[PDB]
């Protein structure tokens, strides 16, 4: 069946860079576009891009300009979330999706609902 | 160009034909020769890369025919040596390398011993520059 | 007789390496010599060479230089709100076509608009508005794509085995083994789930792959029969050529001289079924006591369910969802016209901003065809998958996918490899040197 | 293209000189070397041909330097063997023969020879590499 | 097109470097080869004109190779003579000739004295080919 697992927790000093990696296992992960987004302690969720590993198109939030890059592995069927600095107001939990199937009678986005989760890892700044 | 082996290098005998059968096959074809008895366009850029085929394995083989000279076979093709063969590189009774593998499998039978053998040819070189250098010194 | 060791020069051993293969062709102009006039081929005799057409290294050489080839040739975004509505009218239901506001100072078929909505009142009035697909992409550029026959040749001192065995599988050994400083025709068209204009075999239909127990690894198949495609546009587009910025062009074209004919395609059901009852009793022999299902492909992006096409400069994207749609349970089998034989259309889509070369991402823009667009390809090839799935009660289910864009081109490069002469080689003997 | 034989082979003399002048003109010849004292259409195909002409005459003649491995002069000019000079093969006391034959009337003295000796140049080269071979098995 | 000293001939060694550097280095190059391991009208008129430079220093060198045998080292590299070095000659102590002098420089220091040693190394060839020859006829 599908199911993505993600890595372990991953606590690093502030100023480190996090990798956050995904697996696809039930399914070709060169065919579904891949989210990441985060959630914090009584926050909302927030979107954080998505990554496209069959054409390598990337798209990411205004709010992670310059701090989140995407970087995905067709031929072992994992994709990789890389952070550039750190905070720690960035103590949340990440997780992992995947988009839906793709039907013949709609607009090229609304297949994107983040269908199939993960089992999200968490990350901490200052233990 | 004599053996007719395909390639402009690799002279000394056809892939395919067994190590002993090529070496046999190339005296007889070696005696016949010796004694001598029987668009523009794309012709002027191929005409060039045919002598780029030929002058770099011209430039190659004379390159290699001196090389050989850390072995004492400078300037040879069937060259001669005085390193003892080791039984543990793959024995296998010398009337059955020649009549039975070719070049490409007796190449494949010794692949991790030729970076050995390679050195203590160079050894045994030495020995013989040293051994016969200092007769001379004596007199 | 003791042995010593002697070592011979002018050896035929063989050590395969890589290089930089330079193009040849007939008339894509740059860097590519013509062809030679004088083809020679030397057939070796008694060698048996393993290859692995897998682990080949003039893949990523072709893979390479056509890229960059088509990099040249490209040397701009402008994403606006844009505005639009349906148009007004084996017929077209949604096709938006419509004008967009300011350029610079006071036509996008359907798979290039993404819906939105303004914060304003006008939500009482039902009024949508559009962005370009690839509005947040890095580089959107904007430029006739005729693939010519491309010869790759072997450089001074490298040369090439071509094998002739006509029972290939993609690894293993050959027995027919033949030199060659050239090949033979290679088509760089680029396609998805069918390979158009390839090679056919000269015996019955072969599958190849690296792993066929395995499912992540792509199917490739060959057939032996062209089977023929006719792909049309029967619309009329008339060239706009709207002009954005100091000398500058674009071109999105547009006019309504009957606007309700959709782009499809043709198939020969009667030729379609020959071929699949060869596959299925090809994929029975490896597969035994299975049902070979064929089934409907994945989803995600739109350029991955369908197929690709270039028609005289135009890409067609087509539901391939009419073809192999069965299971298959015997060989030869499972039919469905009831008598019909009337042609089994494939609806297609076009499309005008192309996700340019899959793996980097670098779109660009196509430029249309004033008039009626109809082209005709063999499909000779097809590429498939296989779904590994734990409820396998001799079901084997497989999907068209379209993998990666090399394997496109390795149903070309089987049979041959680029290999080195090392000219020397040792060997015992009973003579010695005297001393 | 020592000598100046006009030809790109045939280096050893010119023709039309005796045999004898052309080995005591070679020397003199061969010292002033070693001392070291002293359209574009048309032009690129015809440059081609030159090169032909010459890369030909290179691989013909690393081949023969090679070939005559057979006969124990492998990469020589002037060998010499140990083969007996019959007088039946026309003797012509030597000192006549290379003050007044030139070498085209000298191959047409004995042109039914030359297949017959050829071959004992073979028999007495494997003796050779017989008897001075079995000297050293004896160690 | 060993040593790399960015010239198609004098490949001993480069320029620069001294006399002694360029022999040790080269010996270490030359057992890295022989183990092996590790627009179009402007490119056809400079492909001939690669391959003239080429083939020109191929002629020039089978040509050397073979009048070197009026000092005995025919189809040699490093040969090695029986002449005795004067100490008139720049006597200079070995060691310290290879050490501290490149080629350029030792070039400049015998320039008065290679016509001179030319000459006694054909005449001390002439008498090898003589005491060696009446061996022979004794027999
Ligand atoms: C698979 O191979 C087949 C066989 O080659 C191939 O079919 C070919 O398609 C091209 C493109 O449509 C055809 O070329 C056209 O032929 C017509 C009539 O001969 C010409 O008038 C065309 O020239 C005009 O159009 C060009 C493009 O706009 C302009 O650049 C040009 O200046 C002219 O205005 C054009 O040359 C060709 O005739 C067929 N061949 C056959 C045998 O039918 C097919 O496209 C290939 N499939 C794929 C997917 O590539
Ligand atoms: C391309 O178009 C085809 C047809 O318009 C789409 O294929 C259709 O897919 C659906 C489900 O994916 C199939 O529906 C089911 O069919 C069974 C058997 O007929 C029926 O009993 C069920 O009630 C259900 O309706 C449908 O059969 C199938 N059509 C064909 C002709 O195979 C396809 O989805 C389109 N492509 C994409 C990417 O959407
Ligand atoms: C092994 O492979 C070689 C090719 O590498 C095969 O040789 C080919 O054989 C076919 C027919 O057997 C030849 O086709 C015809 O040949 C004649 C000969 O003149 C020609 O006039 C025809 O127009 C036609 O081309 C083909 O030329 C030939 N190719 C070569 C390079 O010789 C051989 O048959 C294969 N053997 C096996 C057992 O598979
Ligand atoms: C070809 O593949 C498609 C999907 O890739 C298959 O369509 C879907 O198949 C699954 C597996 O049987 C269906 O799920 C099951 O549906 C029943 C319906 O009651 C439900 O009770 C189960 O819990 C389970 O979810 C799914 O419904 C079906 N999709 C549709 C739209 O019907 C398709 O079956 C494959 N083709 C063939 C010939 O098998
Ligand atoms: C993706 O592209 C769009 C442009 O189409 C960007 O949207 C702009 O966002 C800025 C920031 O608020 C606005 O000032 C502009 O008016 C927006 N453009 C339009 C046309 O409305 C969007 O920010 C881009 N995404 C990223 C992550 O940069
Ligand atoms: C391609 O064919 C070759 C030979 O027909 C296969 O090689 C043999 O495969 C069988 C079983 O797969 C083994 O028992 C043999 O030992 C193999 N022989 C050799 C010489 O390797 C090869 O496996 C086939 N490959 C595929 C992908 O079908
Ligand atoms: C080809 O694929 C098959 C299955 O897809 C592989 O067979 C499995 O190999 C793994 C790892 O060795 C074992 O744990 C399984 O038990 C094997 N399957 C069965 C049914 O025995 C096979 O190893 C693959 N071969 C190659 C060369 O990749
Ligand atoms: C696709 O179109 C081609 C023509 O472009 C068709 O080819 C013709 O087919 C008929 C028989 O169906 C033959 O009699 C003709 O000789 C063919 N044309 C040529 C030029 O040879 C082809 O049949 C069409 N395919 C389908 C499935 O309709
Ligand atoms: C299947 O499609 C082909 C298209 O190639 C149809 O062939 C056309 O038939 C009409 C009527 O006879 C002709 O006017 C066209 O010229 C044909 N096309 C070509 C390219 O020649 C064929 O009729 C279709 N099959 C059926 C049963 O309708
Ligand atoms: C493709 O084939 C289909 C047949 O399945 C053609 O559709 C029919 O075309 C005939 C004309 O030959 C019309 O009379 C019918 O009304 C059409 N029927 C349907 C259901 O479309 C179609 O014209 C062919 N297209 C091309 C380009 O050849
Ligand atoms: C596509 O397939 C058709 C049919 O296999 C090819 O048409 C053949 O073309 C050759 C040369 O023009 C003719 O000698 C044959 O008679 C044609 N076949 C038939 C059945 O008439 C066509 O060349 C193929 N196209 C490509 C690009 O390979
Ligand atoms: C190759 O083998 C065939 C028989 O299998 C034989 O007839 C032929 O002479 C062989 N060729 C060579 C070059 O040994
Ligand atoms: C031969 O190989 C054996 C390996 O067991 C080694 O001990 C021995 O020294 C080798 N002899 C020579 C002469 O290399
Ligand atoms: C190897 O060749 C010999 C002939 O010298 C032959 O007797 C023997 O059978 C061959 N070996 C095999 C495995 O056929
Ligand atoms: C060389 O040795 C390794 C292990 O020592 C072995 O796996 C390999 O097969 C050997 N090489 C050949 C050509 O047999
Ligand atoms: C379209 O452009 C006009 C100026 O020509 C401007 O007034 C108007 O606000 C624009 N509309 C949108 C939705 O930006
Ligand atoms: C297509 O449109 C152009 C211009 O609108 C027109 O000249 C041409 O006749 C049309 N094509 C057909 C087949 O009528
Ligand atoms: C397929 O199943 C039948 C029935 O159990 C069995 O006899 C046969 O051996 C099976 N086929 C294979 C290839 O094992
Ligand atoms: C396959 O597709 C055709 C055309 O879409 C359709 O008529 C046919 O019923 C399908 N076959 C099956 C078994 O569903
Ligand atoms: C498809 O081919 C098989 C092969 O025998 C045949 O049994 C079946 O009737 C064919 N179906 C059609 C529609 O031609
Ligand atoms: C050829 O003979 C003439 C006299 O007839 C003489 O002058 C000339 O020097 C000779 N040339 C050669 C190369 O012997
Ligand atoms: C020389 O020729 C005569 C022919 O009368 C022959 O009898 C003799 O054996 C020959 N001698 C040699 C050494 O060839
Ligand atoms: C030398 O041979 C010739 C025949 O070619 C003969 O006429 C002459 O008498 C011979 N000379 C002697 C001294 O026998
Ligand atoms: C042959 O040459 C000698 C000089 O060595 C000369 O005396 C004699 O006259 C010449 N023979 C003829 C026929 O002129
Ligand atoms: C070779 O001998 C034949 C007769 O035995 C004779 O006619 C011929 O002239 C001789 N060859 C030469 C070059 O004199
Ligand atoms: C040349 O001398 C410089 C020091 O001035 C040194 O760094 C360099 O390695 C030398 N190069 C060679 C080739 O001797
Ligand atoms: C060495 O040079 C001196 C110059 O004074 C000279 O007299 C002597 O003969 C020379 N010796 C040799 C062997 O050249
Ligand atoms: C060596 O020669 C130089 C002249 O080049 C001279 O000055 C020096 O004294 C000589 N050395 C000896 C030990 O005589
Ligand atoms: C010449 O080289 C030696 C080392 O071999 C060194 O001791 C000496 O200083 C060098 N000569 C000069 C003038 O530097
Ligand atoms: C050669 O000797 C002359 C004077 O005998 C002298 O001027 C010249 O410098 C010497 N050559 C060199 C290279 O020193």
């Amino acid at each position: 069946q599908v199911q993505l697992v993600q890595s372990g927790a991953e606590v690093k000093k502030p100023g480190a860079s996090v990798k956050v990696s995904c697996q696809a296992s039930g399914y070709r992960f060169s065919n579904f576009v891949i989210h990441w987004v985060r959630q914090a302690p009584g926050q909302r969720f927030e979107w954080m891009g998505w990554i496209n590993p069959y054409n390598g198109n990337k798209e990411f939030s205004a709010k992670f300009q310059d701090r989140v890059t995407f970087t995905a592995d067709t031929s072992a069927n994992t994709a990789y979330m890389e952070l550039r600095s750190l905070r720690s107001a960035d103590t949340a939990v990440y997780y992992c999706a995947r988009v839906g199937p793709y039907s013949w009678d709609d607009s090229p986005q609304d297949n994107y609902y983040m269908d199939v989760w993960g089992k999200g890892t968490t990350v901490i700044v200052s233990s | 160009a004599v053996g007719l082996g395909a390639f402009i290098l690799g002279f000394l005998g056809a892939a395919g034909s067994t190590m002993g059968a090529a070496s046999m096959a190339l005296t007889v074809q070696a005696r016949l020769l010796l004694s001598g008895i029987v668009h523009m366009l794309q012709l002027t850029v191929w005409g060039i890369k045919q002598l780029q085929a030929r002058v770099l394995a011209v430039e190659r083989y004379l390159r290699d025919q001196q090389l050989l000279g850390i072995w004492g076979c400078s300037g040879k093709i069937i060259c001669c040596t005085n390193v003892p063969w080791n039984d543990s590189w793959s024995n296998k009774t010398i009337n059955e390398i020649w009549d039975n593998m070719t070049w490409m499998q007796w190449e494949k039978e010794i692949d991790n011993y030729t970076q050995h053998i390679y050195t203590l040819l160079e050894v045994s070189q030495i020995q013989q520059e040293k051994n016969e250098q200092e007769l001379l010194e004596l007199d | 007789a003791k042995k010593w060791v002697t070592v011979y020069y002018g050896v035929p051993v063989w050590k395969e390496a890589t290089t930089t293969l330079f193009c040849a062709s007939d008339a894509a102009t740059h860097a590519c010599v013509p062809t030679d006039p004088n083809p020679q081929e030397i057939v070796l005799g008694n060698v048996t060479e393993n290859f692995n057409m897998w682990k080949n290294n003039m893949v990523e050489q072709m893979h390479e230089d056509i890229i960059s080839l088509w990099d040249q040739s490209l040397k701009t975004p402008l994403c606006v709100t844009l505005n639009c509505n349906n148009v007004n009218t084996m017929e077209t239901g949604e096709m938006k076509n419509c004008s967009f506001n300011v350029t610079t100072s006071i036509l996008f078929y359907k798979l290039d608009v993404v819906p939105l909505e303004n914060k304003n009142n006008i939500n009482n009035t039902n009024i949508t508005n559009y962005r370009l697909i690839n509005c947040n992409t890095s580089v959107i550029t904007q430029a006739s794509f005729e693939p010519i026959p491309i010869h790759y040749c072997a450089p001074a001192g490298f040369a090439i085995l071509k094998c002739n065995s006509k029972t290939f599988n993609g690894s293993g050994p050959c027995t027919n083994v033949s030199t060659v400083q050239c090949t033979h025709g290679i088509r760089p068209v680029v396609s998805t789930q069918l390979l158009l204009n390839g090679s056919l075999a000269e015996e019955e239909i072969v599958i190849r792959s690296e792993n066929i127990t395995d499912n992540a690894k792509t199917i490739i198949v060959q057939l032996n029969e062209a089977v023929e495609i006719n792909c049309t546009r029967p619309n009329n587009n008339t060239r706009k050529s709207i002009h954005i910025g100091p000398g500058r062009a674009f071109y999105a074209t547009g006019d309504i001289i009957g606007n309700i004919r959709q782009a499809h395609c043709n198939i020969s059901k009667a030729r379609w079924n020959e071929t699949l009852g060869q596959i299925v009793a090809k994929l029975e022999e490896q597969f035994p006591n299975k049902t070979i299902i064929f089934n409907h492909s994945s989803g995600g992006d739109p350029e991955i369910v369908t197929h690709s096409f270039n028609c005289g400069g135009e890409f067609f994207y087509c539901n391939t969802t009419p073809l192999f749609n069965s299971t298959w349970n015997n060989t030869r089998t499972d039919d469905y016209p009831t008598g019909g034989e009337q042609n089994i259309t494939l609806q297609c889509r076009i499309k005008q901003i192309i996700n340019m070369w899959q793996g980097v991402g670098k779109a660009m823009y196509a430029p249309p065809i004033r008039g009626q667009i109809r082209c005709s390809s063999n499909i000779t090839g097809l590429l498939l998958t296989r779904d590994g799935g734990r409820d396998q009660n001799g079901t084997e289910t497989f999907r068209p996918g379209g993998g990666n864009m090399r394997d496109n081109w390795r149903s070309e490069l089987y049979k041959y490899k680029v290999v080195k002469i090392e000219p020397l080689g040792i060997a015992p003997t009973a003579c010695k040197r005297r001393v």
